[PDB]
């Protein structure tokens, strides 16, 4: 199992006016 | 130190400047040849410790951890190499550099004289290790694990850079030498209280204390075997060792401020022991199996008795050394089946003869059989506890009865009954990984030959 | 249970009968017995009430188990048995000598080549296996797990290799 | 011998001789008698011609004489370069006592097993021995702890020191 | 990259000038206070360790 | 043990089924169904396949039992379970 | 499995064979030091405290 | 000397410059050569320095 | 759902080199690497090693504390003096409080 990176569900969380 | 210091540098330009394909080879060639020179450390007396310069110096204390430091640097290459055989070629480099610059900032903690150049060292891991973990593991949690990794760290370290500095401004110097013939008794009060709770809860977090250990199954389930074995055998004791020195400053206060510390330890022992009986992650138990490991070197610190260091100092050692191996026994079933689940590969041993018998060494050690060294360092603090009080007998005793049922219990899950039968990718043992597992037993059996260079300076 | 009335009687029959048997040891005495049980069934074979019936097997099955022996023979390969799973460790998987090295494949040039037969015969048969099933299982998936025989000729029966090809029982 | 003696005592042995009251002979005569001729004598053969090898190359090593130094007693408080030469003193010290009390118990295991079944009566005075010794390593270093030194030291001393004053200003 | 080696070194050599000269400024004063002020740094009589008394700890 | 053949299996069950009361030792052929050729019954059935169990020392499962019907179902079911191939 | 074992036993017998050979000859031709009073005015060497040849050669050396 | 094989004495060379620094660091530590109360002594026909 | 490679599949080293002993795809390389570790690993540092630490010098200077220990032995035992004698410190240097 290659090693896990972030996908777009991950990246959304940064993607917000706030944390 | 210099002997050392430079050539483990000059592991940086070797494997920068080595061909593409041979980083593998050239690492760990001299990484061992410095291995072989580190033998040389163990010039040591009766009475005096060997003191190089006003910066480093080593004892019997430092010296077989200098030795196990540098020896496991090339069976983490080794270990490393087939996980990393698809990275590209500069992130290879980046991940053997950061293993020397962990040797390095390790042989300089075991060796700094001043407690402050200890202190920057010793805080200096975390650096490497953090990278390790959160850039070369493979799952989600990589990120997590390293958060806790570092703010459980720097939640007892930071406390501990206060009451260094404080300890150097009424005393004048944080020389370990110095602070022998200059050490005053501490008296009672809540001042010298949260000094003694400053000096030693940093420690009690790398051991790690019992209540403090939830990091480090995290750590162990998300890091690459490199950073597993690292980790295990080395990083653990930088716990032991802070606390086998800085105890020298806090009598006699010790004698009641151990307490707490003492029961978390006796009981902690019994419980992660029971704990590695139902874990059903191969990683996470042999995670627990550390903490009750270092549950009787934090009683065999606290105690302060000559038997109780000479075992403290044995347990370290042959820890490190078995607790490498079994990461890496379960790393050579997870390259294959791809899990940690213990129960999802079984029947190893009609698959795996040779392997079946590594495994069959690793669990042996693990239970402390005689004359092994992990025996001795193990029976040395049980004599001395019972000294302590006798009612330590009997949760000593438990722990030993606990402590067989899970190793072999490990050992019959994965390597007895029948074997899984959709599991049809189990090929032969390699070269490398036999290499490895031998690179591990061989060297701790021969310490029974010859136990007394791994009993530290109260031999 | 799955079981039918008639499946759950001849089931105790086999076990009263083999427990009657632990206790006799000497097969003259046995034979003694053993006729007397038979007798006890025969005498209500043919009951029609089956309320009747279901309360006759009911208690059969309470006497059964206050005169059952506590320790009765098992055939030593019998689940239980001393000779259970005894042989395990020494059934080895077929597919383990794929891996061997060729110089270990040398020593039997003519079971090597038989075996790759055997594996074109698998790879050859396999996508009609998948097919037959398919297209004979109803929507919503099987209901049992009874697998079906091979229709046409040069067809094979689905689902054979791990049967056909599974370790004898005295591998070594 | 090659010990000394006087270190190592051992009484005298004295060994009865055979008075067979049997005419059978005795295995225990022949197999001596063979173990000598097949098993002693080609041993030591071997061992004079590497003994002839040795005396052609005699060289010598000596044995380590540490001169007296001023104990922690007379070091001024807080002087590192003085308390550290008292400091290395008592620890060769320490280390050389720790050897006496293994000298000791030697003596005792080794009359206990010489003796046999009459130990008790004519072990006495290892026994004696043991105990007195036992005695003053106790007082010495006993409860000093992990961390010990010559001031540890000095100091349980002390602490026994006006012990033993009040015990004679009492009487 | 001669240039960025050769201006380090450059400022360099001043910056450990100066820093050598502020720490010897720092002695210095310091003796010279310590010169000024003896009341304030008397002589400690040492007593030996055989005069000295120290509460013994058993560790048992 | 010696090793079983095919025809010995064959042998040895007729042989048991002769020994057998109610069975006709005339009219058994390796094919007669033990409910429509000979006539015997659920419990009969039962007995002997606890008779095959004690003649070659090994037990069938009920949910195996319960389906050989014949002598050469019998014969064949213990050929299967002890790998013989004659 | 078999090759492993054979290429551990090989290694460790290169130089295994070569060490056991040279020490045995060390003690038979060479043998070890004679204790002895240290003559009047003398000074020994750190490495003249030992017995053995190869402890004597290792304190001369390295240490 | 081969532009193959000359990375090979980048470690070994680090630990002759290694050895040879620590020795010039004891240069620095000798105030109490032949001074200690254990071990000062007289010095032989040609010897200069009990160690170094 | 967006562009991604699939993960692939896992590969045998065995599978084009039956020689293959686990440390590179490439033989020449592979031996190479096999030979490092096995010389270095094990002719070099665990029996050199080995026999380094079985002729260390007097180890912590445990064979001398013995020698010493039969010398004061025989010395006390001769004069009539104790084996051992409990004041570590000559009293005589001492001067207790009060
Ligand atoms: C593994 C790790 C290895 C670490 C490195 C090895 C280091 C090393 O060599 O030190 C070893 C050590 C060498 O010590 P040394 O300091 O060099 O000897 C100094 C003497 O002056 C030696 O002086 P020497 O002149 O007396 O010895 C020379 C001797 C030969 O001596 C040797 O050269 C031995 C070389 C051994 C090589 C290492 C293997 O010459 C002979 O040829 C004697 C032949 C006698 C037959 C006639 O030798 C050994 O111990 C080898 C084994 C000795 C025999 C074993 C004792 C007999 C067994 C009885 C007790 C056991 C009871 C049975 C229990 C069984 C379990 C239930
Ligand atoms: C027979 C029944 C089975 C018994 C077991 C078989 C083996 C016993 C026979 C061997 C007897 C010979 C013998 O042992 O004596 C020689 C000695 C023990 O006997 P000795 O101490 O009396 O030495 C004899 C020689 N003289 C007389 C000079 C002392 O063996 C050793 O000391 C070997 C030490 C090995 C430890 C060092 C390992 C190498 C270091 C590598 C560093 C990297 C590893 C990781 C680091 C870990 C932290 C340190
Ligand atoms: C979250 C943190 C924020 C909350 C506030 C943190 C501080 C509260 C705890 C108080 C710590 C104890 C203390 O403050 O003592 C001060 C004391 C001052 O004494 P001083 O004047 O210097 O000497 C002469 C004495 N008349 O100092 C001394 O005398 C010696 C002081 C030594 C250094 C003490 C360091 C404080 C340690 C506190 C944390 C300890 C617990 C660590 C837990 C780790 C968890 C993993
Ligand atoms: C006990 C002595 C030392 C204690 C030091 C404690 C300080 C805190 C250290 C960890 C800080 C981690 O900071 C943050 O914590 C939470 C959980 O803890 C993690 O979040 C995780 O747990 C929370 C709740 O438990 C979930 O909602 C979340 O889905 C999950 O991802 C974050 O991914 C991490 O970024
Ligand atoms: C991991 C958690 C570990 C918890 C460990 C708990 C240990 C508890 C230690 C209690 C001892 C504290 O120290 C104790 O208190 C005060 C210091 O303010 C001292 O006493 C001093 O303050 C008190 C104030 O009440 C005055 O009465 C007294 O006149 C004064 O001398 C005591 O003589 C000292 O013995
Ligand atoms: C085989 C593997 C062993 C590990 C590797 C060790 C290699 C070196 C081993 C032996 C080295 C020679 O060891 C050395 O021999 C000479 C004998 O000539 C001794 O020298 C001694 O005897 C000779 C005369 O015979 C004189 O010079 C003098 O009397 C004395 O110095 C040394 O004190 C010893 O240290
Ligand atoms: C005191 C310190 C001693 C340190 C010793 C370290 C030993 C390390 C051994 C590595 C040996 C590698 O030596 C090797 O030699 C050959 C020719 O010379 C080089 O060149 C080779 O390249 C390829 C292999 O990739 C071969 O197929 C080709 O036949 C050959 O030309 C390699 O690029 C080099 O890797």
């Amino acid at each position: 199992a290659r090693q896990w990176q972030p996908d777009v569900e991950w990246a959304e969380q940064y993607g917000g006016a706030v944390m | 130190m210099l002997k050392y210091i430079i050539p483990t540098i000059m592991l940086m330009p070797l494997t920068w400047l080595s061909k593409n394909n041979m980083i593998w080879v050239n690492s760990t060639a001299h990484s061992l040849l410095i291995s072989f020179t580190s033998l040389l450390l163990m010039n040591q007396f009766g009475d005096n410790s060997l003191n190089f310069s006003l910066l480093f110096f080593s004892d019997s204390l430092s010296t077989p951890l200098l030795i196990l430091t540098m020896w496991l640097l090339p069976l983490m290459l080794m270990a490393s190499q087939h996980h990393l055989s698809k990275e590209n070629l500069t992130r290879k480099k980046l991940f053997i550099t950061m293993l020397i610059s962990l040797q390095l900032f390790l042989i300089m903690t075991f060796t700094a004289m001043e407690l402050i150049l200890f202190y920057i060292l010793f805080e200096a891991t975390l650096v490497p290790t953090l990278i390790i973990i959160t850039r070369w593991g493979n799952q989600t949690e990589r990120l997590n694990a390293g958060l806790y990794f570092l703010f459980y760290t720097l939640a007892g370290s930071l406390p501990l850079l206060v009451a260094l500095i404080y300890i150097q401004n009424t005393v004048g110097s944080l020389n370990f030498l110095m602070l022998q013939y200059w050490v005053q008794p501490v008296h009672n009060s809540w001042s010298n209280v949260f000094m003694w709770l400053a000096c030693m809860m940093a420690f009690m977090v790398k051991m790690p204390l019992y209540g403090l250990h939830l990091w480090l199954p995290k750590a162990h389930v998300e890091a690459p075997i490199a950073g597993s074995m690292v980790l295990a055998a080395v990083l653990l004791k930088l716990g032991g060792y802070g606390m086998l020195r800085i105890t020298l400053i806090l009598n006699p206060m010790t004698d009641f401020m151990a307490y707490p510390f003492i029961m978390l330890s006796l009981w902690g022992m019994i419980m992660t022991s029971s704990i590695c009986l139902r874990q059903t992650d191969l990683k996470s138990l042999i995670a627990y199996s550390s903490v009750s490991h270092m549950a009787l070197v934090i009683v065999a610190i606290l105690i302060q008795t000559p038997w109780s260091y000479m075992g403290a100092t044995a347990l370290m050692i042959a820890h490190g050394l078995t607790s490498s191996m079994l990461f890496c026994l379960a790393n050579s079933n997870y390259e294959r089946i791809h899990s940690r689940t213990m129960i999802l590969a079984r029947g190893l041993q009609t698959l795996l003869p040779l392997m079946a018998t590594w495994w069959l060494l690793a669990s042996l050690t693990n239970l402390a059989l005689p004359p092994t060294i992990n025996l001795i360092g193990e029976l040395f603090v049980v004599m001395s506890t019972f000294s302590w009080s006798n009612i330590t007998i009997i949760l000593m005793g438990v722990n030993m009865v606990i402590t067989a049922l899970y190793s072999l219990y490990m050992l019959i899950m994965t390597q007895r009954g029948k074997y899984t039968y959709h599991i049809n990718n189990i090929s032969p043992s390699f070269t490398r990984e036999n290499a490895l597992m031998s690179l591990h037993i061989l060297p701790l059996l021969l310490l029974t030959l010859n136990p007394k260079i791994i009993l530290g300076p109260l031999y | 249970a799955y079981l039918t009335h008639q499946q759950k009687v001849l089931r105790l029959y086999k076990r009263a009968l083999r427990h009657l048997e632990s206790w006799c040891i000497h097969r003259d005495k046995y034979r003694y017995f053993a006729c007397l049980l038979r007798a006890r069934f025969d005498e209500h074979k043919n009951e029609k009430d089956m309320v009747k019936a279901t309360q006759l097997l009911r208690e059969a099955e309470e006497e059964f188990w206050h005169g059952q022996h506590p320790q009765p023979y098992i055939f030593p390969e019998s689940p239980g048995g001393t000779s259970y799973e005894r042989y395990e460790c020494y059934k080895v998987p077929e597919w383990c000598l794929d891996d061997w090295h060729p110089s270990e494949k040398a020593m039997y040039p003519d079971y090597f080549a038989k075996r790759e037969q055997w594996k074109k015969l698998r790879r050859e048969s396999w996508e009609r296996e998948v097919k037959q099933l398919q297209e004979e299982t109803p929507v919503g998936g099987p209901r049992t797990e009874a697998l079906p025989p091979a229709r046409k000729q040069g067809d094979l029966p689905p689902l054979w290799w791990h049967i056909v090809t599974r370790p004898r029982e005295r591998p070594m | 011998d090659s010990w000394d003696k006087d270190v190592y005592p051992e009484p005298p042995r004295r060994t009865p001789a055979p008075s067979p009251q049997t005419s059978l002979p005795n295995p225990i005569t022949y197999l001596t008698k063979a173990f000598d001729l097949l098993v002693d004598r080609p041993v030591t053969l071997v061992r004079e011609f590497i003994e002839r090898q040795h005396a052609k190359n005699k060289y010598y090593y000596y044995h380590r004489e540490f001169r007296r130094v001023p104990d922690i007693t007379e070091c001024q408080e807080k002087d590192v370069l003085c308390m550290f030469e008292a400091e290395m003193q008592w620890r060769r010290d320490y280390k050389v006592d720790q050897e006496i009390v293994n000298i000791i118990q030697e003596r005792l295991k080794a009359c206990q097993q010489r003796e046999g079944e009459s130990h008790r009566q004519n072990c006495a005075k290892e026994l004696e021995q043991f105990t007195q010794v036992v005695k003053a390593y106790q007082d010495r270093y006993h409860d000093l702890g992990a961390h010990y030194s010559a001031r540890k030291c000095l100091a349980k001393q002390k602490q026994r020191m006006l012990a033993e004053r009040k015990a004679a200003k009492e009487a | 990259q001669l240039l960025y080696i050769t201006s380090f070194v450059f400022v360099g050599y001043y910056l450990l000038k100066r820093q050598d000269y502020m720490y010897a400024v720092r002695d210095h004063d310091m003796f010279s206070y310590i010169k000024s002020h003896p009341e304030d740094f008397p002589e400690k009589d040492k007593k030996t360790y055989g005069e000295v008394f120290e509460e013994f700890h058993p560790v048992r | 043990a010696p090793p079983l053949t095919l025809e010995g299996i064959k042998d040895r069950v007729l042989y048991v089924l002769k020994l057998y009361d109610k069975i006709d030792p005339e009219k058994l052929s390796v094919n007669s169904h033990f409910m429509k050729d000979l006539g015997l019954d659920s419990l009969d059935q039962v007995e002997i396949i606890m008779a095959m169990e004690d003649e070659f020392g090994f037990e069938i499962p009920d949910i195996d039992a319960e389906k050989l019907m014949c002598p050469q179902e019998i014969v064949d079911y213990i050929a299967d379970k002890k790998d013989v191939y004659e | 499995d078999k090759r492993f074992l054979k290429l551990l036993r090989f290694y460790i017998l290169l130089t295994g064979i070569p060490v056991a050979i040279g020490i045995t000859l060390i003690n038979v031709f060479i043998g070890e030091a004679e204790l002895a009073e240290i003559p009047e005015g003398y000074v020994p060497e750190h490495w003249e405290y030992f017995k053995h040849p190869i402890s004597r050669w290792i304190a001369r050396t390295f240490f | 000397v081969v532009r193959d094989h000359w990375v090979h004495v980048l470690v070994p060379m680090g630990f002759v410059f290694g050895y040879y620094l620590d020795r010039k660091n004891d240069e620095k530590l000798t105030a109490f050569r032949n001074k200690s109360l254990l071990y000062k002594r007289e010095l032989k026909p040609n010897e200069e320095v009990t160690w170094k | 759902r967006w562009q991604e490679d699939p993960e692939p599949e896992d590969e045998n080293l065995y599978e084009k080199n039956p020689d293959s002993h686990g440390y590179d795809k490439d033989p020449a390389v592979d031996i190479w690497n096999m030979r490092v570790v096995f010389f270095f690993g094990f002719s070099i540092v665990l029996v050199l090693g080995s026999t380094f630490v079985a002729y260390l010098p007097d180890y912590r200077m445990q064979e001398w504390a013995r020698r010493e220990a039969e010398r004061l032995v025989k010395y006390r035992e001769a004069h009539g003096l104790p084996i051992m004698e409990s004041n570590c410190f000559d009293p005589s240097k001492i001067q207790l409080p009060e």
